[PDB]
C-alpha cells in the first residue's frame, strides 16, 4: 500500500 | 466517555471536516440539474471506446477518492489510529464513502448523475460494459435520495461509513470500536435535535455497499484482463492500488 501510505504522511 | 459537551464538539467537527473536502458545492451541483446531456451528446458517448470510458471514469473516481482521503485525514480520532487501520480503513471505506457522496449529484426526479459537465442516464455509461452494476449504482443513489440528506447527515453517515470497526485486517479494533461509537453518538444527537432519527432505520442495509464494491472490482478484473495494457500506462496509480487485484 505504498501509495496510501504516500498520501498520509504529514 | 465522551460527555454531551465533547459529542456536540465532535459533531462540529466531523461537520467542518466534510465542509473543508466535499468536492463540490451542492447549490452548484442543484444548479446544474437543468444541464442535461442531449440524444447527441449520449450518442457520442455510447459509440466511445470501452478503454476510453473506462480511462474517463477512473480518472474521475481517483478525484472524487482523493477528496475522500483528506476527509479521513482531518476526521478526529482517525490520524490517531495506527497506520496499518487508516490503511484497512481507506481501502475498504474509500470507494464506499464515494457511493454515498454521489447521491449529492443524483437527480431522483429523472434518474441523472452529474458526469462531465452535464446530467445523464446510466445509458451514458454503455461503453463501460458493466451496465448492471451501473444500474445497480444509479438504485442506490436513488435509495439514499428518498432520505433528503443534509450535507451535515452526509458528514456524519459518511465518518460512520469510513469508521467501520468490522473491516477485516485491523489490528487495534477496540480503538476503532471506540471512535466507531462516538461518531454514532454524534450522530444520533444531531438527528435528535433535527427530529430525525427516523432515517437511522432507513440507511442501505448490511451488505449493500460491500456488493457495489465487490462489483466494481469485479468489473475492473473483467476490463482489465481485455485491456492490460491501458491500466498500466493509463489508470492513475492510486486507482490500481486500491481496486486491481
Ligand atoms: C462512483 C461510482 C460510479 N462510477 C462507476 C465506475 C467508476 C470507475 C470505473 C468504472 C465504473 C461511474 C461515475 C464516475 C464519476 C461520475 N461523476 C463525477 O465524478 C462528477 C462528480 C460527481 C459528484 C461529486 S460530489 O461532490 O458529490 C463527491 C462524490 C463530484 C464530482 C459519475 C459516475
Ligand atoms: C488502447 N487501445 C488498445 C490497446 C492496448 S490494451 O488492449 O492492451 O489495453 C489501442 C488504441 C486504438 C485506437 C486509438 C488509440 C488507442
Amino acid at each position: 500500500h505504498k501509495i496510501l501510505h504516500r498520501l498520509l504522511q504529514d | 466517555y465522551a460527555s454531551l459537551t465533547e459529542i456536540e464538539h465532535l459533531v462540529q467537527s466531523v461537520c467542518k471536516s466534510y465542509r473543508e473536502t466535499c468536492q463540490l458545492r451542492l447549490e452548484d451541483l442543484l444548479r446544474q440539474r437543468s444541464n442535461i446531456f442531449s440524444r447527441e451528446e449520449v450518442t457520442g458517448y455510447q459509440r466511445k471506446s470501452m478503454w476510453e470510458m473506462w480511462e474517463r471514469c477512473a480518472h474521475h473516481l481517483t478525484e472524487a477518492i482523493q477528496y475522500v482521503v483528506e476527509f479521513a485525514k482531518r476526521l478526529s480520532g482517525f490520524m490517531e489510529l495506527c497506520q496499518n487501520d487508516q490503511i484497512v480503513l481507506l481501502k475498504a471505506g474509500a470507494m464506499e464513502v464515494v457511493l454515498v457522496r454521489m447521491c449529492r449529484a443524483y437527480n431522483a426526479d429523472n434518474r441523472t448523475v452529474f458526469f462531465e459537465g452535464k446530467y445523464g442516464g446510466m445509458e451514458l455509461f454503455r461503453a463501460l460494459g458493466c451496465s448492471e452494476l451501473i444500474s445497480s449504482i444509479f438504485d442506490f443513489s436513488h435509495s439514499l435520495s428518498a432520505l433528503h440528506f443534509s450535507e451535515d447527515e452526509i458528514a456524519l453517515y459518511t465518518a460512520l461509513v469510513l469508521i467501520n470497526a468490522h473491516r477485516p485486517g485491523l489490528q487495534e479494533k477496540r480503538k476503532v470500536e471506540q471512535l466507531q461509537y462516538n461518531l454514532e453518538l454524534a450522530f444520533h444527537h444531531h438527528l435528535c435535535k433535527t427530529h430525525r432519527q427516523s432515517i437511522l432505520a432507513k440507511l442501505p442495509p448490511k451488505g449493500k455497499l460491500r456488493s457495489l464494491c465487490s462489483q466494481h472490482v469485479e468489473r475492473l478484473q473483467i476490463f482489465q484482463h481485455l485491456h492490460p495494457i491501458v491500466v498500466q500506462a493509463a489508470f492513475p496509480p492510486l486507482y490500481k492500488e486500491l481496486f486491481s487485484t
